[PDB]
């Protein structure tokens, strides 16, 4: 109601993550893993 | 003085099972009152407390809050938004979608000291819960020219929220006590008046280099400071080193001047930065400039000759939205020995990025970077050519000075990696910043090195830590040749042995 | 933008008679707007017509109004005395002992519009006809600290002044009529006011770089500027050229950014002057620093290491109130080759002094100054050994600069000397000021050369005058050598011919 | 008489002048000659 998931295409946006569709901005973002930082999940972070 | 946290600019982007995620946000911005990123409130789940939030008194860039399900955003003493980045391009704060799947989501944001955004607008959309949002009146926060990208889907079905108190006048409040009462301090001043006042008191009025507001007429009396600050008074621009004297057409040395740097006006630049001749601490020096040390001093100095190429880092001009060094820019950075900012190396590169139109990367194209010798930023190596037993790219690095370091503490991260040793034989010197060295399954000879004798700086720390065990490399016999074992070992071999 | 003129620092000594005292006065400030240096009306008799006064509208170093017997002297429009530069270091307006043996003199000085005087106190005293500036608070117009040492001593003999109009503040005015009325722009001023005010009322203030008042409550209104003069807009430092950027550590370019010149902010230096990285226009780089010509225009250029010994000129630094090069003195010009300011030779250097505690000058200490190739200013020689034929120790000297002039005109002055010849043989450029060659009786070789050659600036002149004649010169053979070419010779000998 | 003669032992003061005695303030001026200006008269002024 509030997220949904990503298009096929879409596979490696999230380098270290899994991708989310926000429905209100019709926008498409990351959930990264334990320890992943930045929009695509880029970054490893410090703990 | 005041205490420091640096920011968040992940954006709508989660970590983890939303503890985790609450958890980063606390870790970061706990006991921070001055951010010098971006603040992001992002999926904060309900019965989490926000406490730390009160601390925040001044943000750089923009502040976003977005996807919480917690009732209440304690920002009750956060006093600036300046702007220097947007969000979107246009938003300086911006409070989105924090509603719930029973429309029980964000219901409280206290936020009774914002009185000013230099920079940007904000923009309201999706706030089913909040409540007396709707009352505030952005005209005196945001500044004119910003009026115009100004957005605002107030609207509140839920309608169900304590009005405000007869203490908040035009009946604007960002919350219910009448200590939410929006005080203006913008336009409700005087004719003759241009700073933000106290109130409509033309007595009460305020300096320019004031921001938010002031408790007196005087510099020292601003609340926060438009420009820089020197000591503990607001200044367009830090006092010159030298000033002209009209009368005698010559140059004086002024007993006030200070050094710029940042926001501050500070005596003495930092060890790592360089000086300007103008008097100001910079990252870098311009191209046609260099830098050298002179009598104690790391200076610019306009060059005519030699010189050498820019090489600018990665995630500064042309790298601006670069993730790592890959085939699109890795030809720029042929006969660099200097690099103007950060490395970043990352899997990406190798694996390829068809979102950014990034071709796969050869490995054999990473020797390129064997000319370099200094990086004045920091060194991040999340990825490696797994048929390389070592960072043989970069063993005539030497010196890494840590100007910009990764998250604001790291200067040198070695993370992920199938090499057997490091190889970074030439290094001498990590100015500033920590080392973490982990998750190398198969790297051995890190831990004979003292690190202290090529840091400096008191308090830069070593984090070697998910390794290959130095048991298990002793027993293998991955272990610096005997003929050098005064200090350490970059390797087996006696080359990779540094005292020798 | 306003008219200038230099000023005079003669104190209260007379220029020769009443008349040529006058006259000079008229020369020095007629047309003039801003003096640059000190406004002195000393001398002045009656009958005299003193209108030319009206145009002067500031002055930047001291005024000295004394032993005037003339009835008015019309400072109408002078709004801002600065007070650089203080009379008998403490007083920046001092009227004195203007009178005559019939106790008849100054009467009326209608100062209607001095509203400012920087720095400086301000002292009365025997002036015994001086009507209505007795009424005047100086309170107003002096700054706070200063009105400590003011010396106020009025007293008016006659009483036969006519008195203030009623329509001037407290009784106050400086002459008769509502004209002369006194205008209070400081102790009128409203609450905690950031500087000065145009009306009584809190929103009269003015800007805090507002000197003698405002049009209304602007930096722009300001009718005189404190620091600085943008074009029209009163700042406390002109625009830097660059700015430094707190987000990005790193300096930018300011599109408003502007070069200082004097108080004024301008957008180019001027014509000789030289202009810093610092964005500052300044007469003399250091000795840190070096001159040259980049894309166009004579800049500061740090040293590479090997520089050229740079010493200050006379009247800067250790040679402070100097008048000449001197026994004393002379030492500390040992191995300059570029001079940052001025050099005068006068013959009490020669002849010694018993005031300044300094003994005669021993002729050959004159040779240390053939290692010298470069003068900021002008070279005024008055004096020179009677018993040597040229200017030896200038043999040497290359360019005089001319930043700085003397009486604001003259960059090479060589007055009252027995050389028969210049010997200016390195001479290569007069970059800026008027040449005068006048009183040396055994001079030649002096209107032979193409002075115009010489000079680097529209509008440079050459007076060579009441020297040996020009016909003389060539009767007894004081032409230059055959090997000379036509432009000219410095003088007999072949060495001595020009470019 | 408010103008008077200097005494003897200000002979050298004016060096292309006359040494006068302002009363009023008890000091030491010069009266210039012609074409010349400067407190003690150092200067040479064309006029
Ligand atoms: C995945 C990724 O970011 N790859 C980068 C790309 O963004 C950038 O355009 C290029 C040149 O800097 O280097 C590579
Ligand atoms: C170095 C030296 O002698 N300087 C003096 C200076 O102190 C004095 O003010 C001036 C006038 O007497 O004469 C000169
Ligand atoms: C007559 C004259 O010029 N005397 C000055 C003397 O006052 C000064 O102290 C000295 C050094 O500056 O130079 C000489
Ligand atoms: C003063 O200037 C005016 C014109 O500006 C001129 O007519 C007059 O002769 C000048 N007087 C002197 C003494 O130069
Ligand atoms: C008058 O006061 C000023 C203040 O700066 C001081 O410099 C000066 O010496 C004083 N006058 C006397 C005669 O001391
Ligand atoms: O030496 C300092 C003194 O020299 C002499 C005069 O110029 C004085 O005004 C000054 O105070
Ligand atoms: O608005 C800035 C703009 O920059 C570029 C891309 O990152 C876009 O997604 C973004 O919207
Ligand atoms: O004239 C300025 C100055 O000259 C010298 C001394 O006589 C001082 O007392 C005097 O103030």
């Amino acid at each position: 109601v509030s997220i949904t998931k990503c298009s096929s295409d879409m596979n490696g946006y999230c380098l270290h993550g899994q991708c989310i569709y926000l429905v209100d901005m019709s926008q498409n973002y990351c959930r990264c893993e334990v320890g992943y930082t930045g929009v695509r999940c880029e970054h490893f972070f410090l703990t | 003085e005041k205490k420091v946290c640096q920011g968040t600019s992940n954006k709508l982007t989660q970590l983890g099972t939303f503890e985790d995620h609450f958890l980063s946000l606390q870790r970061m911005f706990n006991n921070c009152e001055v951010v010098l990123g971006n603040l992001e409130i992002t999926y904060v789940q309900r019965n989490y407390d926000l406490s730390f939030l009160k601390t925040i008194q001044e943000v750089a860039g923009y502040v976003l809050i977005a996807l919480n399900t917690v009732e209440r955003i304690p920002l009750e003493n956060l006093q600036i938004i300046k702007g220097n980045m947007y969000y979107e391009n246009s938003y300086a704060l911006a409070v989105l979608s924090n509603y719930d799947a029973n429309k029980t989501g964000l219901k409280e944001l206290p936020m009774r000291n914002l009185q000013e955004i230099l920079h940007g607008a904000v923009r309201f959309s999706n706030n089913p819960a909040l409540c007396n949002v709707e009352s505030i009146q952005w005209r005196d926060i945001v500044s004119s020219d910003f009026l115009s990208n100004m957005s605002m889907d107030f609207q509140n079905h839920l309608g169900s929220c304590q009005k405000c108190d007869p203490s908040c006048p035009n009946g604007s409040c960002w919350g219910a006590g009448e200590e939410n009462c929006q005080k203006l301090t913008k336009i409700i001043c005087a004719q003759q008046c241009s700073g933000r006042c106290r109130g409509k008191s033309p007595s009460d009025c305020c300096h320019n280099q004031c921001a938010a507001g002031c408790t007196g007429p005087r510099e020292s009396d601003c609340l926060v400071c438009r420009k820089f600050r020197d000591e503990a008074t607001c200044k367009d621009t830090c006092p010159p080193l030298m000033l002209y004297n009209p009368t005698t057409y010559q140059m004086d040395v002024n007993p006030e001047g200070k050094y710029s740097f940042g926001a501050t006006c500070v005596k003495k630049c930092p060890r790592n930065y360089v000086v300007t001749d103008h008097g100001s601490c910079v990252r870098a020096c311009g191209a046609d400039s260099y830098e050298m040390e002179e009598d104690g001093v790391r200076k610019c100095k306009k060059c005519e000759g030699p010189c050498r190429k820019v090489c600018n880092g990665i995630g500064i001009g042309e790298f601006k939205d670069s993730l790592s060094i890959n085939a699109t820019n890795i030809k720029h950075f042929k006969n660099c020995t200097s690099i103007s900012g950060d490395l970043h190396i990352l899997p990406v590169a190798f694996r390829g990025d068809s979102f950014t139109h990034t071709p796969p990367l050869d490995p054999q194209e990473l020797d390129i970077l064997k000319t370099v010798k200094e990086i004045t930023g920091f060194l991040l190596i999340q990825a490696w050519p797994e048929n390389r037993t070592d960072l043989h790219a970069f063993e005539n690095l030497e010196i890494i000075r840590g100007r910009t370091k990764q998250h604001g503490q790291f200067s040198l991260a070695v993370v992920s990696l199938n090499i057997t040793s490091l190889g970074l034989r030439s290094l001498k010197e990590i100015s500033d910043g920590d080392v973490i060295i982990s998750g190398n399954k198969n790297l051995c000879y890190a831990n004979t090195i003292n690190w202290k004798k090529l840091f400096g700086t008191s308090g830069q720390k070593t984090k070697i830590i998910s390794n290959r065990g130095e048991n298990s490399c002793k027993a293998t016999g991955q272990v610096c040749h005997a003929l050098c074992s005064p200090e350490g070992c970059w390797g087996p071999e006696p080359r990779d042995c540094v005292s020798h």
